[PDB]
């Protein structure tokens, strides 16, 4: 009779609650489990964020999880990350991109198998090296996300430069004020990171202000050639699409074999205590938490699903692999792979806005 | 006049009758004080979604016994979700809650990071304590702690020399000493710590194990480090000095008094403007349909109040804007002890010549 020790998840729905049910399944078949031997317990996101905080506690911490699987809904990760944070019960995040999970001082346990939006720097900076691109234009939303993308380039910068920084309000609809800045400029290379609705905003400008053709370079991510920052996109554009990144199967799979990995290496260690039972009357932290978080940040899965699988110092995914996109004659094509480390460019030629540069 | 249902949750053993011990406003309280046991999520959750399905809420009064400042997080959530106004006036309720949401209705008694880190450079200035280092946590207004001491030095004429700043990761085991490492760098003779009273007891074993609490350093500590003055964690340093909220003079029957002004006050000058004052929420499971419907538009009334000719106004950060301070120190009873008052932007000492 093993010692069982229960992963908790928040996922989508009941296909996904079965999937996770099917990961910690095989995790048990294939380790070795005299000892410890997993538990899923799973629920779906709540209608609401207060309702949700109560579930983490009603449905997950009352069964003493270990770990909590969070997966973006079809409402944000956020309360699963608060309420399992105050017990320091590791989250898990499974396809939320937003930079803000990253800060440490306000997600106080949090790992992801996907990178944040402002990861997506260190394909424009292998880019910008490979396509010799020595001056950059970099426009960025004045958000967090939009911040965070011009704090990760100008880390990477700091060889080739960011002749100018041009930040806009969220919202703004005419932004003709701050294209015209960027043509004066001598660099024709533009980086831009903005929400779908705000790229869009700034592709109608810089089409008006005749800055889509001949002698541009647009350099965008995955948020920028989607939904509707899609529909105005200038043609020659290249932008980005995180591989997998939207597929919670996948990413269920490799998060059930890192934690499954973590408890094991955690359970060969001594005075390893369990995590509360339910929220109410217990506000003091778990003391294996901290020790758990060490374990899990510092795991790697090389045989992932999605990849090589290991976390950097904000427990952020690192070797994310994406799709190099340019959209020609109006249909998003796929021009190379940013594999992890390296960028591999296919068969597929680029055209630039126009032509060839 | 109408009647606005006001909720004051007490947590711990108080004096109900005290508190128990008059407005001419447009609206009037009806005030009921509410008992509550325990402190974690999912209590204070149920606890406050329960009462505002039974009456009708208007806003929350919250004090507590403890030193947990998690307190504030769990109330400033529920605040911005259910856009319901509660003030934390007493124990975690009103330890530093530093960016609070956007949607927030949350409102502290206790001075806000900047005014502890002003307070914090008045006492060095005063005893010419002017070579220091300092220590964070990653404690949220870590960041705001830093710069307002950073900005407050540069734009001073003053022979202030900022040695070592320290960021410690709280949230990883200590297996590898990386903590004691980063502690063995601290040289200065004072020392501004800013984290947790949970977290200040690890830093100061840690700070021990290397020499660095006895004499000759000197510990700078903010309000929810010292928290409850009466809970003297063992580890604690003697000759820490901390700012405190006026726990002496500021009683808890006068806090809830002015946290009932407040909401009352706030009620009955939008009602007066705009011929109505929102209506309380129903439900806590309800807040993504009924959203449209909803604001903080009481803010604007709240974060200004005066009441029997006292400024009871908020900060932006949802402070109190002029709080009398006291300053403290751990004497080698290990009792905290009173050595001075922090009044008109005005520090006033009990000490010239600060002793051992
Ligand atoms: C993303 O794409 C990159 C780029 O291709 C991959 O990285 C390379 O992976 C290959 C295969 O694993 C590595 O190849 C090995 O190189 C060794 C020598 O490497 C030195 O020289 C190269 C080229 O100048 C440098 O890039 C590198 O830094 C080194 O200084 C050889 O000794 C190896 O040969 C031995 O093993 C192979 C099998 O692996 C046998 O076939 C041979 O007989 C022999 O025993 C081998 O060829 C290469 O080093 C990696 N390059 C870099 C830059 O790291 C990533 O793996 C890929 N990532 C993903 C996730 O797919
Ligand atoms: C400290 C800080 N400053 C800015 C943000 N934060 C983080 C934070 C935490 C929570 C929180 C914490 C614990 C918990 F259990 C719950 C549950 F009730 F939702 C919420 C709520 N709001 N903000
Ligand atoms: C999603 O991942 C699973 C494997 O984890 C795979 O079976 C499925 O084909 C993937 N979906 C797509 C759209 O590629
Ligand atoms: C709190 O404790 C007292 C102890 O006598 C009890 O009477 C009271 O009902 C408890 N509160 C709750 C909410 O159960
Ligand atoms: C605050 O309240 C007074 C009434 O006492 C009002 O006249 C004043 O305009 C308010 N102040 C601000 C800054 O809104
Ligand atoms: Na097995
Ligand atoms: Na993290
Ligand atoms: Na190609
Ligand atoms: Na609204």
């Amino acid at each position: 009779d093993p010692k069982i020790v229960n992963i908790g998840a928040v996922l989508s729905t009941k296909k996904h609650e079965q999937i996770f049910r099917e990961a910690v399944n095989q995790a048990n078949k294939r380790h070795f489990t005299r000892k410890i031997q997993l538990q899923a317990t799973s629920v779906t996101h709540r209608p609401n964020a207060i309702q949700m905080a109560l579930s983490v506690c009603e449905d997950l911490i009352s069964s003493q999880v270990y770990a909590i699987l969070v997966s973006h809904p079809p409402l944000t990760p956020t309360p699963i990350s608060y309420t399992a944070g105050f017990y320091r019960i590791p989250v898990i995040g499974l396809t939320t991109r937003m930079s803000i999970y990253s800060d440490k001082s306000i997600h106080l346990s949090f790992l992801r198998t996907v990178p944040p939006y402002s990861h997506q720097a260190l394909v424009w900076f292998e880019m910008m090296r490979l396509f010799n691109w020595n001056h950059v234009i970099l426009i960025v939303s004045d958000d967090h996300e939009g911040r965070a993308a011009q704090k990760k380039l100008e880390t990477l910068l700091e060889g080739p430069k960011a002749d100018k920084v041009l930040q806009f309000e969220p919202g703004t609809k005419n932004l003709t004020a701050l294209l015209l800045e960027a043509k004066e400029l001598e660099a024709r290379v533009i980086i831009l990171s903005a929400s779908e609705d705000d790229a869009t905003a700034v592709y109608k400008s810089a089409a008006m202000l005749d800055m889509t053709g001949a002698g541009y370079v647009w350099l965008v991510g995955e948020r920028e050639i989607s939904g509707s920052a899609l529909r105005y996109a200038p043609d020659g554009i290249i932008g980005l699409q995180l591989i997998n990144g939207k597929n919670e199967s996948a990413h269920i799979s490799d998060a059930v074999a890192v934690v499954a990995q973590a408890i094991h290496e955690l359970f060969e260690m001594e005075n390893i205590t369990d995590p509360p039972r339910g929220c109410v009357g217990n506000t003091n932290i778990w003391k294996t938490g901290p020790l758990f978080k060490r374990v899990l940040m510092s795991s790697k899965y090389p045989d992932g699903v999605t990849g090589r699988i290991e976390f950097n110092e904000d427990g952020d995914r690192k070797f994310a692999q994406y799709s190099i996109m340019n959209l020609q004659n109006r249909k998003l094509v796929q021009v190379g792979i940013f594999n992890g480390s390296y960028i591999i460019q296919n068969d597929r030629k680029i055209i630039w806005p126009g032509g060839e540069t | 006049p109408p009647s606005i249902g006001i909720a004051v949750i007490l947590v711990g053993t108080s004096d109900e009758v005290a508190i128990k011990d008059f407005h001419h406003l447009s609206v009037v309280p009806r005030v009921e004080l509410v008992a509550m046991n325990e402190t974690d999520p999912k209590s204070i959750i149920t606890r406050i979604c329960d009462l505002m399905s039974d009456r009708k809420i208007q806003g929350v009064v919250f004090a507590d016994d403890t030193d947990q400042e998690a307190i504030a997080q769990i109330l400033d959530f529920i605040s911005a979700q259910t856009l319901t106004p509660i003030l934390g006036i007493h124990g975690g309720s009103s330890m530093i809650m530093a960016d609070k949401d956007e949607s927030s209705m949350f409102f502290q008694f206790g001075p806000s990071i900047e005014q502890q880190a002003s307070v914090m450079l008045n006492i060095m200035e005063e005893y010419d304590w002017y070579i220091f280092s300092i220590v964070t946590t990653y404690f949220p207004g870590y960041q705001d702690f830093v710069n307002k001491i950073r900005s407050t030095i540069e734009n001073s004429f003053v022979g202030w020399e900022l040695e070592e700043v320290l960021l410690l990761d709280m949230s990883l085991d200590d297996g590898d000493s990386k903590i004691q490492n980063q502690l063995k760098k601290l040289q200065s003779p004072i020392i501004l710590l800013y984290c947790t009273k949970e977290e200040a007891t690890y830093i100061f074993e840690v700070a021990n194990s290397v020499g660095l609490t006895g004499y000759g350093y000197t510990w700078i500590v903010p309000s929810l480090v010292a928290g409850d003055t009466d809970t003297v964690p063992a580890e604690f340093p003697t000759g820490l000095i901390s700012v405190s909220y006026d726990e002496w003079d500021y009683g808890l029957p006068a806090r809830v008094r002015d946290g009932i002004a407040i909401i009352t006050t706030a009620a009955s000058d939008m009602l007066s403007e705009h011929s109505f004052i929102p209506e309380p929420k129903s439900s806590c499971y309800n807040t993504h349909e009924k959203r449209i419907y909803q604001s903080n538009m009481l803010n604007r009334y709240l974060i200004n109040v005066t009441f029997e000719g006292r400024d009871l106004s908020f900060s932006e950060d949802g402070y109190q804007m002029h709080p009398k301070l006291v300053i403290i120190l751990l004497n080698k009873e290990r009792k905290w002890e009173r050595v001075g008052k922090w009044k008109d932007k005005s520090l006033q000492m009990k000490y010239y010549v600060w002793p051992r």
